[PDB]
């Protein structure tokens, strides 16, 4: 996987934001 | 060490810091004096920057006077229109770079980062805002440009036509702050019908459909079909005198400008973002148009969740966040090396 393609699966993993 | 993210809309600057779910500053993008502080002037336009000196003092009054940061310390992530044009995104690199002293920046499309919200890299946005609307189709974070449609029809659009409606019953708001009293009718009160004509029927039969407001001077005005009437405008934009189609059908366009084998895709993760679909049953009237224009055993899903007001913003959280994107900004040293077109290589 390029960097990109790594890229590109971790924003489908998606993740945790914190609160404000 | 934080990144900041700042979404430049045509009506609201929504800022803050990546890894935060919502923006801390969310402001108007106007100069008299500046944002929350000459008329007023919006530097942005239909969603392209079109006065560069306001543009600066509305960046400045971001970062010194709402986040309290220093540009210098700090990645900054900005957000541009579909169909950009090349000259602004350089324009924009070079302030951030020779004036803001940023380390380093990225810029990305609105309607990518509000899909990269919803976790997803492939599909088709609606991103509606205040100054403009565009359908937006998607492959792997790439928005392909021969496909995009822009519609300057947004947000200030129906707030317009909503007191043009007010008005010919006798209300009448006309100035700066009535328009802002009616803004705010609109986001309280409109509605999208399912079905615009039965609705229509209905608002003729009853009160049942009646909402009223109190105004400033303590007149209190009752609307019934004006609550979908306005947002109605954007899928019948003749109803402001616009040759354009509706929103359902540039969708439609839009996926027809795109290669068959994406279709699927596309038709099932249509995603809805920006202000201006905030409406309710706005998602469900989306969802049965374009159940009627698409092919008969095409599966169809709108996306519409209820951040989406901010979700351009937060699609930009994350991704400055993330630790694969590190090696993605354009670095200070590269913009020395290579000038303001490295904007084109890097984003
Ligand atoms: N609940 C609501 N219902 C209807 N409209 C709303 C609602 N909330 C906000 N809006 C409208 O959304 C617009 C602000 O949206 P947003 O911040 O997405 O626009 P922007 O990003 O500044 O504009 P653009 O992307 O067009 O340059 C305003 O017209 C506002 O009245
Ligand atoms: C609360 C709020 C909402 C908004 O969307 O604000 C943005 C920014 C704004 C700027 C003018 C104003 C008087 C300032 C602040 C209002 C900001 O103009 C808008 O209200 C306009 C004019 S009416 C409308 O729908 N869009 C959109
Ligand atoms: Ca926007």
């Amino acid at each position: 996987p390029s960097p990109r393609e790594q890229l590109m699966e971790s924003i489908r993993k998606g993740k945790e934001l914190k609160q404000i | 060490t934080t990144a900041l993210v700042c979404d430049n809309g045509s009506g609201l600057v929504k800022a803050g810091f990546a890894g935060d779910d919502a923006p801390r500053a969310v402001f108007p993008s106007i100069v008299g004096r500046v944002g929350d502080e000459r008329t007023l002037k919006y530097p942005i336009e239909h969603g392209i920057i079109t006065n560069w000196d306001d543009m600066e003092k509305i960046w400045h009054h971001t970062f010194y006077n709402e986040l309290r940061v220093a540009p210098e310390e700090h990645p900054t992530l900005l957000t541009e229109a579909p169909l950009n044009p090349k000259a602004n995104r350089e324009k924009m690199t070079q302030i951030m770079f020779e004036t803001f002293n940023v380390p380093a920046m990225y810029v990305a499309i609105q309607a990518v980062l509000s899909l990269y919200a919803s976790g997803r890299t492939t599909g088709i946005v609606l991103d509606s805002g205040d100054g403009v609307t565009h359908n937006v189709p998607i492959y792997e974070g790439y928005a392909l440009p021969h496909a995009i449609m822009r519609l300057d029809l947004a947000g200030r659009d129906l707030t317009d036509y909503l007191m043009k409606i007010l008005t010919e019953r006798g209300y009448s708001f006309v100035t700066t702050a009535e328009r802002e009293i009616v803004r705010d009718i609109k986001e309280k009160l409109c509605y999208v019908a399912l079905d615009f004509e039965n609705e229509m029927a209905t608002a003729a039969s009853s009160s049942s459909l009646e909402k009223s407001y109190e105004l400033p001077d303590g007149q209190v005005i009752t609307i019934g079909n004006e609550r979908f009437r306005c947002p109605e405008t954007l899928f019948q934009p003749s109803f402001i005198g616009m040759e354009s189609a509706g929103i359902h059908e540039t969708t439609y366009n839009s996926i027809m400008k795109c290669d068959i084998d994406i279709r699927k895709d596309l038709y099932a993760n249509n995603v809805m973002s920006g202000g201006t679909t905030m409406y309710p049953g706005i998602a469900d009237r989306m969802q049965k148009e374009i159940t009627a224009l698409a092919p008969s055993t095409m599966k169809i899903k709108i996306i519409a969740p209820p951040e989406r007001k901010y979700s351009v913003w937060i699609g930009g959280s994350i991704l400055a966040s993330l630790s694969t994107f590190q090696q993605m900004w354009i670095t200070k040293q590269e913009y020395d090396e290579a000038g303001p077109s490295i904007v084109h290589r890097k984003c």
